[PDB]
């Protein structure tokens, strides 16, 4: 039982983030936790503060 | 009528009830009280040796 309940926590943790991603997608926004966004900072040279905008 | 087509009004269900699906962990340690009760009544019998002789 403890072996099962230890793995259940990871399922809950994934569920929370997946629900947040679904909300963001239904909201016509971008969830940057699921996307890298580090490759396009080098292709177009911008400051750290300009990338936040 | 004329060129426009008319459709009947739609009736609406007054109430809805929410009964979400829940995961089944199926733990096995619970509902095992009978084994504990059996453990309680071990009842080891020891007879004094030398009282008879
Ligand atoms: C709550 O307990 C009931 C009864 O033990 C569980 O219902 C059983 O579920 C299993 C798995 O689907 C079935 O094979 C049995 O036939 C069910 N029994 C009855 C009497 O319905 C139920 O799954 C438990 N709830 C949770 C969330 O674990």
């Amino acid at each position: 039982d403890i072996s099962i309940m230890e793995g259940m926590f990871a399922v809950q943790h994934v569920h929370t983030h997946l629900n947040h991603l679904r909300t963001m997608l239904m909201e016509r926004r971008i969830d940057w936790t699921y996307m890298s966004s580090s490759w396009l900072q080098t292709q177009l040279q911008k400051s750290d503060d300009e990338m936040k905008v | 009528c004329f060129g426009v087509t008319f459709k009947k009004p739609l009736v609406a269900e007054e109430k809805t009830s929410l009964e979400p699906q829940l995961p089944h962990l199926q733990l096995r340690l619970p509902h095992l009280v009978g084994i504990i009760a059996k453990i309680k009544g071990i009842k080891i019998e020891v007879t004094s040796s030398g009282e008879s002789i």
